[PDB]
């Protein structure tokens, strides 16, 4: 899971 | 009458702009799952018969020129237009490879009195991006220029947007299943609904970073309809 | 579970503020006509069998200390809870009597996670009030805590939004009209859209002002909720 | 007409  | 016109010889065009990995200077992360991103939206949107056009790595100046030519085509046979776009973003804004450009820069072009061969259809503009750095914590004669878009954002505003960098993001990855599972029985709105639900209740980050872990995210769904719209 | 349970025993609160006459220290213009407004929104809501309470002439200080205090209530025994907002205002922003108060710092009493009462249930908030002031020419295990709002504003972001000093404004107007008229028939989303098309459709200003004659208004859906709503 |  990554933040745009 | 309470529904849009969706029998035009074509369904309209699905614009997917992908944009992946950003110039260096920009400082940008590269966006890992975004390719699966983009091919399940192209094939979901095949299903729908929409004409796709993936376009990959955009500048923010291919963007901009992107979105001039498709409004200055000539939509008469199309019932609907819609564009996809994921990238890196803040509220109001989404990055090209080089740099920002303004939302409403791009949607524009689009206006009811701007592209007239899609005044009156629906205008469908679907973003996979952040929109600022808030984390959700959880918990336990005339029509107006600006009628007829719709705005699926995937999440809400000021808050982050989150990518799993081997499924896709989220937000497209529920959007995708939904549309596959509800594209012939529910409206729009209420397929819509169901991308809301499914993301708010089966995803939750997973970080070794305390600050960003076990984090909930609610798409956001802006809707200027006037009528009701059916993929059927 | 595609839509909200709304058999509580009571339907909710539902709280109309309604300001009209501004202290001097803000200028702004008496909204003629916005009485007619809270009579409608309190017989209609009254219709759907919500607890209404209507306040009128709130300054900032004091709308915030009633959503304060609504948001401490017990709303365990009830299905949903509407606010309507009339008022003058400005983007992501709404007028006290003496001043502007920040749309955020009203809602946020009501997250899922600081009124606990509310979580799971439909919160929605009903907005006539300026957006800016551009005019439309026309043509032609946890879930978030932002989750399970509604916002119906009255018109488009950056937006003007127009009053009428007799009837009302076009937005509230027509809000009651389709409420009235299909609240035991259509579901809440599609009950809006109807509200869109005829706000889109059957208003357009009137003024001896060049610039502010002949101008239209969309309206604008934003939702995240989880379920269908429906007030049968 | 007016504007709010
Ligand atoms: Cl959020």
């Amino acid at each position: 899971d990554e933040v745009d | 009458d309470n529904s849009y016109k969706m029998d035009y010889p074509e369904m309209g065009l699905c614009i997917i702009i992908n944009n992946k990995n950003f110039h260096k200077s920009t400082g940008a992360t590269s966006r890992s799952g975004t390719d699966v991103d983009a091919a399940n939206l192209r094939e979901t949107f095949r299903n729908l018969k929409y004409e796709v056009r993936n376009k990959n790595d955009l500048t923010r100046e291919e963007i901009v020129e992107l979105m001039r030519d498709v409004s200055k085509e000539d939509h008469s046979k199309r019932s609907s237009f819609v564009c996809v776009l994921l990238s890196h973003g803040e509220e109001g804004i989404i990055f090209g490879t080089n740099g920002p450009v303004d939302l409403k820069k791009i949607t524009n072009f689009f206006r009811g009195d701007r592209c007239r061969s899609l005044t009156g259809k629906p205008k469908l503009f679907i973003i996979q991006a952040c929109r600022g750095t808030e984390l959700d914590c959880g918990i336990e004669h005339k029509i107006p220029v600006e009628a007829d878009f719709l705005y699926a954002y995937s999440t809400a505003p000021g808050y982050y947007s989150w990518r799993n960098s081997k499924d896709g993001s989220w937000f497209i990855q529920s959007l995708c299943a939904m549309l596959k599972q509800y594209a012939d029985k529910l409206e729009f709105m209420h397929i819509l609904t169901r991308v809301n639900r499914k993301v708010a209740t089966e995803f939750e980050s997973f970080s070794f970073d305390a600050t960003f872990h076990a984090k909930k995210q609610i798409p956001c769904i802006v809707s200027m309809l006037t009528k009701e719209l059916y993929f059927y």
